[PDB]
């Protein structure tokens, strides 16, 4: 009875030249049961994307809150929101529910259209904004991806390199973790492209 | 809140208000309810002024409050979207709690019950409407037929009309409609529908509503063609 | 003429006419009277009917054991104020174990029909009500006007034609008070006092209602061929 | 408490135990169990018994507002969800009932439906509700057909709380039986499980367990 | 849901022929520590009136308060302030008892046990008891805390039943009491030698002593009393 | 942690005969192992020819007869002073008792009186409003000794005609007033000796048509 | 009282029509004509801003064509401060919707809770109506290309093609003349313009005055798109059919 | 617990 | 405009007044008390012939020993006939008994001078309740908007109420019969309708201890019709 | 309450339901219908607390009819499923929650396509070709592994659906009394009589 170790699963987020990555495992279970392999945990609202660990339910309705949000702000705004502006909307939609809080692991990534500068930020549950330069980590296999990302991880990686990095951090990571795996889902992002590729690893 | 007795009595003992209400209903477009042997028909005038419309989209004046029951109205058409939508709710609230949908009466009873409550409650006025009701009850062939008003009062009918030009229409169905021998056939029933609209409305073009209902949840809206047979029917009949 | 439109507006010259008006009510009641002794307090009230097929309306209601009151003007707002007071009576007993004093029955009546003549919406009570009792200081008897003033008197009448009676015992003043232990005397004295209100009709068996409370006398109310005796 | 009530060729059978327990202690013997709500509607009673007693006496206040209302008597199944969902909103409060509401209408037919105060509420030919439900569940099903007669009918449903009473320590005192026609109900009279037991023994040949 | 803070112990009474006696001690005790001395726990209300208090301390200076309040209230608009309507001992306890009760309902109960004695207007003698359950009892003899273990079984030999109270007199009755706060003293952890005693007679009125302690106290056999078994010395 | 309720002990007996019912109880008030009073009454004439007891937490018990008192006070009120039969009195209390189902009040309610046919009723309750019309209950803390000797005596149970074979039953019959009341007061006096709650002194309310009338007898004060 | 000083605003006429409904018609009458023209395959939205000064920031401007979500857009007739309090609650509406079934709103669905609002100021609550004049422009999966109208009654109604504020008479005769069933966007954005050519107040209808946006399927397969014009875009438009 |  | 409580130089309320007013321009209703039951009788009015006369509900049940007949604006009504009913069936509830017809009318007429400015203005309709318990017997009340009830040995309200009140004046005493009070009812609404009566236009109703409360039938009333005017021309 | 499965096949969805209802040691009844239809081409079947479970699902159903009435339109079972989804989401940080799992088989008649969702008490949905609520997943979702395929016609995915039924009636401790099942496809939901 733990709701950020019911479901499982696992996100994956990292920086490099001109570029940001942003990974994510394909399970869904009830404890050691597992359910379904399709669930994708990373969405995007316009070129910000989204990705969220934790309990499934909420992983649901944050989802359709922000979309909901970063909606309005856009006819509002007439523009589409920045990551930088979306991560603070997060959270504060987080500490909204400071003493009844949703049980998520969020990870913002995306690249500012204005300057173009790589962008990544992690979360807790009640909306802490944790920003790194490197990598951010979210989930059930977030030590085995600390150590991972630590140690694979270096500074102004292309594209293509990015790729393989973030992918070997996340496999490995999920490979050691129970609740984490069965598929999984790597976005790469530039300034005005985005390449999504699923990863073939171990179904177990 | 707003507070205000709006809907009060007059020295002479009306309520001036629930009376003007009437006048609303007055201005609406014809309507008209008869019934058959085995079904009732829901006649309904629509206006000609109104050219470039669309009616695939546009409301239509008949509204179904379950499968088996039907609403009609005259007067204020914001106002009946308010009524039809109370009687929507109450209808799925008693298949709930009842175990068994709605009679035709106790719907109108309900509906009837909102329009006297918004004329003795503060802050509100009247519905400026007054509608038909009707449809068949569950398990029963008998058809009903129901008239509601502004002031709260509701009662069953062979057949009646309400709305501009009522009068007229109502003087034609008093003399056309017998009671020891209804339409016996849905045909029969359409046709005096069609013929008391026909006293009143224009043209028999597009300005004529036409929708019958039958027992067991069997309702269906006529089309263009097939109420401009009835009107192509009838003109020949009378040049006699 | 333009200050009564409501409760909330003074006339010109200080006047409250929606309290006037409600004042005028009791006039067109039906006449009520009330008088005491030392020992007893007793209530006559002429009932009136709507014809002869209907009931003759109750003028009398009792609050406790050891009080009750008369009423003239609108019957619905006598219920109101006569339920009120069996509240307060009730909280006394209840709470202190004490019979509600009969000064204190007034006081609160004033304050109750005091707070519908200073507020917007509200309007007055259009009824007066004549209180007896018997507490621990002995016999009353308390005159209720709408207006709010209450006022402890040895006898009074209110309604149509109250004031041949209200003459009365004005002269009776100095006998009635010493009717000390005898009911049925203070009583005839009341029925007397009543009398002199009365214009082309008299008191007959379904018309004549009395009341009574005194020292070892509950609160009591007679009608019917109960009250035979006294005609 | 032991109840139950089955459906049969000829309408619908309705027994109970009259017993009331606080724990071991004994409290009554003669307790009414089942509730008269109209000519044509019964209600069984097992658990709390003031819950029981108190809402079942409500549902019949509620039975008759509605045919005032709608000049019509209120269905079985209409009169079972009043009471089904009044318990649901006290759903985890503690309230205690396994009843059963029994009756004819035109439109049912003779019909039963379950109600307990978690809310479960089910139609259905047989059930037996109470400490002593199972005892009398042995007895019933093992001798239950749908053509039973009327007379046979009366006797299974007091002979399975018979059983009941008998094993059950916390049923007993007498049964009361009930029978319910197209007509509406009719009461069997009230059986003393004191006398009821041995004359049943003697004549059946059954209860061999018993030192005669 | 509280718990009692500040406390005082035993409040004692009797009924006698022509009234009733209270008394208590005038200690605040804080759990095992004797914290405050000048404690008055005795109030009277008018002239024929007297409430003793035990338990919480705090909840009996609120208890003070509308009492207080109480006088202040029935002298409103009321000319027979200080004759047929003034305040009498029953309608002191009813308005009290009330309290207690719907504070226990509430679940937030006034600490305490509280003994109401007085003499009513037509002279009989008042004692009735009230704590913070709300429940209410009355007798010859009443008694809170250790009290009602210790200063009954002794008062209850002058009064055992009604038929002894026309027969004690007021000087038997307060020579009890006296001789009750002693035992108290002698047995009681959370009990003061200093105590308050009050004497509402239905002739004499109302007699407030403060001030008065325990006396003629027997200790002289102590000094033979050596070890807790074998010990000669 | 505050308990709201307490135990105040004694016992109450309710018989019901012809044209007659008493409701009898002890008048001894403890908590735990001491006496709050010999002599403290817990049954009330409440008007109308009813009369009732509240038995165990007495708090609660008094709470519940003041409400009921006042219950038909305001049912002369409301009702043209229409006389409250004792079936509607039973109704109404159960009523006063549900209201406090989730907060209830620690008693076992007894009433008697005449129902409309002028005979002798005695209804009792549950602490929570289940109540039933019985021609015999004992409640409180002997009701487990004395309710036994009730069934024995009251209503003849166990008891067959002597030489029928245990085949033909004591049969039923109304008891006197003078025959119940010599029940009562040994039903007492032997739940005085076995229990140590009950003791003191016994009230009794006998309700005729007449009215109401009272005894009291001593009891063993140990 | 406050009695004293209460208007009444909702309130029958003797004749049976609402005072303030009435009287806030008028008041939109004298507002900027707006036109609505639905298409086969598409949707034209035409409006004139009201009295235009040459100092006003054209390009960075919105008085009469608003968003309400991707697939649906409204011009607006009267109060621009009433009709922003109902555009961000159809906004909100709008993705209460998206929110609740992950499907965009049916466009009726969204007309009719706006026009349901607006009946509630007519019936209840004491205040004034909302002076606003909607023309909604919008498509749905079950309907495509639908054109509605509500009004401060709260009664909405669904066109072919439409006008709302002033010289609706003068303007609605036109559209009648010269409309069909069988007509392109590129047809009935040349209708709508030549309309208020015709009944505008001013001298010539030029491209600083107008407010002019599309809903086509003219995106790459299958998906909706609007186009709200840009000060340039109308005013190549208006050159493209021969006004200017 | 209650009475059953 | 002016405060809906007002009371005028008289010492009237206003709006209590103007309601009676209308009251005036219902149809007709009328109640007579016997001790072998109460009669109620109503004119039906319907404002057309296509009107299907047996859905108009004039006459009403509120418990099985009590009935109620209603005159003016009948909408208003039913809030206050849902409040009877409610009112009957719990103090069935509360006190497992029959509750007094006095009782019942009282907590109707309770309701109504709970309006002002609670509901916006009074009723316009004033009820009949006839009744029947074991205290006093036969009753019939007339409760009015204004708070005020009389109890009636007979009684008419409606638009013919003060000509049909005049002819009920001569006609009762004491030793009415049922049957005969039936065919009073009958007479006094042939009188003072509009429209000829007949068992479609006219509702006949009664309550006994025995039977409790009865709305009559089109072909039970359709036989005392006929045996009203064979009646009256026997002499 | 214990056994609900879904199976998603070519042009069908079927829904099969344990018929027990166990109310301590005894099964009280042996023929219930754990199943509401939503809409004409839409079906819900559930389990979960008792009483819950039904007021649960009729209170969805009766929405979903308004819905129906009002816009004179079906809506589709993605939307259907998203609703009933965020009403579990609502009740799941409610003060007493709806302890109720869902499973919603639809047909699409816009996409001409039959949908499985598998929804739990939390609010957690799921489209799933074959799924399972309670301990009945842990046999037949390794069993429908290896025997599913994805164009399978409705006659074989009730061969596939008995197959299911057995292993539970082999390994199950609890006597479940067997399925009622129903298939909802174009022509609408109709139920299997002999299972
Ligand atoms: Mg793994
Ligand atoms: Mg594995
Ligand atoms: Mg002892
Ligand atoms: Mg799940």
């Amino acid at each position: 009875s733990d709701p950020s170790s019911i479901n499982g699963g696992i996100v994956v987020a990292m920086t490099g030249k001109d570029c940001v990555a942003i990974a994510c495992d394909l399970r869904l279970g009830s404890q050691s049961l597992g359910v379904s392999n399709k669930f994708e945990k990373i969405f995007h609202y316009g070129h910000v994307f989204l990705g969220i660990t934790g309990l499934a339910t909420d992983v649901t309705t944050l989802n359709e809150m922000f979309r909901y949000k970063t909606n309005l702000y856009k006819l509002k705004e007439e523009r589409a929101i920045e990551p930088e502006t979306f991560t603070q909307l997060v959270s504060s939609s987080l500490y909204e529910r400071r003493f009844g809080p949703y049980f998520v692991g969020p990870v913002v990534a995306g690249i500012n259209s204005k300057s173009g500068k790589p962008f990544i930020a992690g979360f807790d549950l009640i909306g802490c904004i944790d920003e790194a330069k490197d990598f951010i980590v979210s989930g059930t296999a977030s030590d085995q991806l600390f150590g991972m990302c630590e140690s694979l991880y270096e500074p102004n990686l292309e594209p293509e390199d990015l790729f393989e990095t973030i992918s070997q951090a996340l496999l490995n990571a999920a490979d050691r973790d129970a609740l984490s795996g069965w598929g999984a889902v790597v976005y790469i992002i530039k300034k005005d492209e985005v390449v999504k590729r699923y990863l073939k690893m171990r179904q177990d | 809140g707003y507070d205000r007795a709006l809907s009060i009595f007059s020295p002479d003992g009306h309520i001036f208000q629930v009376e003007y209400a009437l006048e609303a209903v007055k201005r609406g477009t014809c309507a008209v309810g008869v019934k058959g042997k085995n079904c009732v028909v829901l006649g309904c005038e629509r206006r000609s002024t109104l050219k470039l419309q669309d009616t695939r989209i546009t409301p239509s004046k008949v509204s179904k409050i379950d499968s088996h029951v039907v609403l009609s109205f005259s007067g204020l058409n914001a106002d009946s979207r308010i009524l039809i939508e109370k009687a929507r709710v109450e209808a799925q609230s008693h298949r709930l709690t009842l175990e068994d949908p709605v009679t035709v009466e106790y719907l109108t009873r309900y509906v009837a019950g909102v329009q006297q409550r918004y004329t003795q409650s503060g802050g509100v006025r009247p519905f400026g409407v007054s509608t038909l009701i009707a449809g068949f009850d569950p398990r029963d062939d008998e058809p009903k037929l129901y008239q509601t008003e502004p002031s709260g009062i509701y009662s069953s009918w062979s057949a009646q009309t309400i709305g501009r030009n009522s009068k007229t229409v109502r003087e034609f169905l008093e003399k056309n409609y017998d009671r020891k021998e209804p339409p016996a056939t849905v045909e029969e029933c359409v046709k005096l529908t069609v013929r008391s609209l026909l006293e009143v409305v224009q043209t028999g073009a597009k300005n004529i509503e036409i929708t019958v209902v039958k027992p067991d949840s069997d309702i269906v809206a006529l089309s263009s063609e097939e109420i401009n047979q009835y009107v192509t029917q009838i003109e020949q009949e009378k040049q006699e | 003429n333009n200050y009564d439109g409501d409760t909330v507006t003074f006339s010109p010259t200080g006047r409250l006419f929606q309290v006037e008006y409600a004042l005028e009510a009791i006039k067109q009641g039906s006449v009520t009277v009330g008088l005491r002794s030392n020992t007893h307090a007793v209530l006559v009230a002429l009932k009136r009917n709507a014809d002869e097929l209907s009931s003759y309306q109750k003028k009398i209601i009792k609050c406790d054991e050891h009080m009750g009151l008369s009423l003239a003007g609108l019957a619905p707002d006598a219920r109101v104020l006569s339920n009120y007071l069996r509240q307060q009576c009730n909280y006394s007993s209840l709470v202190f174990n004490r019979k509600l004093a009969v000064e204190r029955a007034g006081h609160l009546l004033c304050d109750k029909a005091q707070k519908n003549t200073q507020s917007y919406g509200g309007r007055p009570y259009g009824v007066g009500l004549l209180i007896i009792g018997y507490d621990k200081s002995g016999a009353h008897l308390l005159e209720f006007q709408p207006s709010g003033n209450v006022t402890e008197l040895y006898g009074t009448a209110i309604g149509a034609r109250s004031q041949g009676a209200k003459t009365y015992l004005e002269r009776t003043l100095d006998t009635f008070i010493k009717i000390d232990g005898n009911p049925d005397e203070l009583i005839k004295a009341g029925v007397e006092a009543i009398s002199q209100s009365l214009r082309d009709e008299s008191l007959t068996v379904d018309n004549l209602s009395i009341a009574i409370v005194g020292k070892d006398t509950p609160f009591t109310i007679y009608d019917g061929e109960a009250v035979a005796k006294y005609i | 408490t032991t109840t139950l009530a089955f459906r049969f060729q000829g309408g619908i059978i309705v027994a109970v135990d009259s017993r009331a327990t606080a724990g071991n202690w004994v409290a009554s013997q003669t307790v009414k169990k089942v509730i008269e709500i109209n000519p044509f509607l019964l209600g069984t009673m097992a658990g709390c018994a003031a819950d029981c007693q108190f809402w079942e006496t409500w549902l019949g206040s509620q039975c008759r507002l509605h045919e005032l209302r709608e000049k019509e008597r209120i269905s079985v199944a209409a009169a079972s969800k009043i009471l089904s969902n009044l318990v649901y909103q006290y759903k985890g409060a503690g309230l205690s009932m396994g009843t059963m509401i029994c009756g004819y209408t035109r439109k049912e037919g003779p019909t039963i439906y379950y109600v307990d105060s978690d809310g479960t509420r089910l139609k259905g030919d047989i059930f037996c509700v109470g400490s002593g439900q199972t005892f009398a569940y042995g007895v019933l099903d093992s001798n239950y057909k749908w053509d039973l007669s009327v007379e046979d009918a009366l006797y299974l449903g007091k002979r399975s709380i018979l059983a009941a009473a008998h094993r059950d320590a916390y049923s007993g005192g007498s049964v009361n039986l009930y029978h319910v026609t197209e007509d509406g109900w009719i009461y069997h009279g009230n059986h003393d499980v004191g006398e009821l037991f041995w004359k049943v023994k003697e004549e059946e040949g059954s209860f061999n367990n018993v030192i005669g | 849901t509280q718990q009692p803070i500040v406390t005082g112990t035993s409040v004692i009474s009797m009924k006698y022929d022509n009234g009733v006696i209270i008394a208590a001690d005038n200690l605040g005790s804080y759990g095992s520590l004797l914290r405050f001395n000048g404690v008055e726990r005795l109030i009277p209300v008018g002239d024929n009136t007297v409430v003793g208090i035990s338990g919480d301390i705090s909840d009996m200076q609120h208890i003070e308060r509308l009492l207080k309040d109480l006088v202040t209230e029935n002298a409103y608009d009321n000319p027979l302030a200080d004759a047929e309507e003034a305040l009498e001992p029953s309608y002191i306890f009813e308005y009290l008892a009330t309290v207690m009760y719907q504070r226990r309902s509430k679940m937030n109960p006034l600490w305490n046990a509280i003994i109401v004695a007085g003499v009513q207007s037509n002279g009989d003698q008042f004692l009735r008891y009230v704590n913070l359950l709300g429940v209410t009892y009355s007798s010859p003899t009443l008694a809170t805390g250790f009290g009602a273990h210790m200063a009954n079984p002794l008062l209850r030999k002058v009064v055992d039943r009604e038929s002894d109270i026309p027969k004690t007199t007021v000087q038997v009755a307060e020579e009890a009491i006296v001789n009750a706060m002693r035992v108290l003293y002698y047995r009681d952890a959370r009990s003061s030698r200093n105590f308050s005693l009050a004497i509402i007679d239905k002739n004499t009125g109302l007699t407030f002593k403060k001030n008065l302690q325990v006396e003629n106290m027997k200790w002289d056999f102590a000094k033979d009393i050596k070890g807790y078994g074998t010990q000669k010395i | 942690q505050f308990n709201p309720y307490g135990d105040n002990g004694g016992t109450i007996l309710g018989i019901a005969g012809e044209d007659f019912a008493v409701l009898a109880g002890d008048t001894r008030n403890i908590t735990d192992y001491s006496i709050n009073s010999r002599y403290e009454p817990k049954v009330f004439d409440c008007g109308d020819n009813i009369v009732m007891s509240a038995n165990g937490f007495a708090a609660d018990g008094d709470a519940l007869v003041k409400r009921f008192k006042n219950s038909v006070k305001w049912y002369h009120f409301d009702h043209n002073d229409k006389k409250l039969s004792i079936n509607s009195a039973a109704r109404n209390i159960q009523h006063l008792l549900y209201g406090k189902r989730f907060f209830p009040y620690y008693v076992h309610t007894i009433i008697a009186g005449l129902d409309e046919d002028g005979k002798g009723a005695v209804y009792s309750f549950d602490p929570v409003g289940s109540y039933e019309r019985e021609q015999c209950r004992a409640g409180g803390a002997a009701a487990s000794l004395i309710m036994p000797f009730l069934d024995n005596q009251v209503n003849f149970k166990n008891q067959y005609e002597p030489g029928t074979n245990g085949k033909v039953k004591k049969p039923l019959k109304y008891l006197s007033v003078e025959e119940v009341i010599k029940l009562v007061r040994d039903s007492f006096t032997s739940a005085t000796e076995r229990h140590i709650q009950v003791g003191d002194g016994l009230e009794i309310l006998i309700v005729t048509k007449d009215g109401v009338r009272k005894e009291f007898y001593e009891l063993k004060r140990d | 009282g406050s009695r004293r000083y209460d208007s009444r605003t909702t309130i029958f006429s003797p004749e049976g029509r609402l005072y303030q409904v009435e009287y806030a018609l008028e008041s939109i009458s004298h507002a900027g004509t707006a036109i609505g023209i639905m298409a086969s395959d598409g949707i034209v939205l035409a409006a004139e801003r009201k009295v235009t000064s040459t100092l006003l920031e054209q390009d960075t401007s919105t008085e009469k064509l608003y968003k309400l979500n991707d697939k649906i857009a409204v011009a607006v007739a009267g109060l621009t401060a009433d009709a922003e309090i109902l555009i961000n609650t159809a906004r909100i509406h709008a993705q209460n919707y998206l929110k609740t079934y992950n499907e965009d709103i049916p466009v009726e669905i969204l007309v009719r809770r706006l026009s349901d609002i607006k009946q509630g100021y007519t019936q209840h609550g004491g205040l004034r109506p909302f002076g606003v004049s909607f023309i909604y422009a919008g498509y749905d999966d079950r309907y495509g290309y639908q054109l509605y109208t509500s009004n401060p009654s709260g009664n909405y109604t669904g066109w072919k093609a439409i006008s709302v504020g002033a010289n609706t008479s003068a303007a609605q005769t036109l559209l009648q003349m010269d409309y069909k069933d069988d007509m392109k966007v590129d047809d009935a954005i040349e209708l709508a313009l030549k309309t208020l050519s015709k009944t505008t107040d001013s001298s010539a209808l030029t491209y600083d005055r107008l407010e002019f946006a599309t809903i086509r399927k003219g995106a790459n397969d299958g998906e909706v798109y609007q186009k709200i014009f840009k000060p340039q875009e109308i005013k190549d438009i208006l050159v493209k059919t021969g006004i200017t | 617990x209650a009475l059953f | 405009d002016r405060g809906v409580s007002t009371f005028s130089p008289e010492g009237r309320l206003f709006q209590v007044e103007y309601s009676l007013e209308a009251i005036k321009l219902g149809s007709t209703a009328i109640g007579i008390a016997t001790k072998e039951g109460v009669v109620l009788g109503v004119e039906k009015r319907a404002t057309s012939p296509l009107l299907e006369s047996d859905s108009i509900e004039k006459i009403v049940e509120i418990d099985r020993h009590i009935g109620c007949a209603m005159s003016g604006l009948t909408a208003d009504a039913r809030s206050m006939i849902e409040h009877a009913r409610t009112a009957a069936v719990t103090h069935n509830l509360y006190y497992d008994e029959d509750i007094n017809v006095e009782s019942l009318t009282q907590s109707v007429c309770d309701l109504a001078l709970r309006f002002g400015e609670l509901m916006s203005r009074p009723f316009g309709v004033a009820l009949l309740i006839a009744g029947h318990d074991a205290d006093d017997g036969y009753q019939l009340f007339h409760a009015e908007p204004s708070g005020t009830f009389y109890r009636y040995n007979a009684k008419a309200i409606g638009s013919g109420s003060e000509g049909a009140q005049a002819e009920l004046l001569n006609e009762w005493h004491s030793s009415l019969t049922l049957k005969e009070a039936e065919l009073l009812v009958l007479k006094i609404l042939k009188q003072v309708m509009e429209e000829k009566l007949d068992e479609n236009n006219a509702q006949l109703s009664c309550i006994t201890k025995q039977d409790g409360f009865k709305i009559y039938d089109n072909e039970k009333t359709a036989e005392l019709i006929k045996e009203l005017k064979e009646k009256e021309a026997a002499e | 309450m214990d056994i609900i499965l879904g199976i998603r096949v070519q042009d069908s969805v079927i829904l099969a339901s344990s018929k027990a209802v166990t109310r301590g040691i005894s099964v009280l009844k042996d023929s219930d219908d754990k199943t509401r239809q939503l809409s004409p081409h839409t079906l819900m079947s559930f389990a979960g607390e008792a009483g819950d479970t039904v007021q649960f699902a009729e209170y969805i159903q009766a929405n979903i009819q308004l819905y129906s009435i009002r816009e004179d339109y079906e809506l589709s079972p993605q939307a259907v499923s998203s609703f009933v989804r965020q009403e579990l989401a609502k009740s799941i940080r409610s003060r007493r929650p709806y302890q109720v799992n869902v499973l919603i088989g639809g047909y699409d008649k816009k996409k001409n396509k039959p949908e499985l969702y598998q929804i739990d008490y939390l609010g957690t949905k799921v489209e799933l070709p074959y799924g399972a609520h309670g301990y009945s997943g842990f046999y037949t979702f390794s069993l429908l592994d290896h025997h599913y395929r994805p164009d399978m016609t409705t006659e074989e995915g009730l061969d596939l659906l008995k197959l299911c039924v057995q292993e539970l009636e082999k390994r199950m401790p609890m006597d479940f009394k067997g399925v009622i099942v129903k298939i909802v496809d174009k022509d609408g939901i109709r139920q299997v009589d002999d299972f």
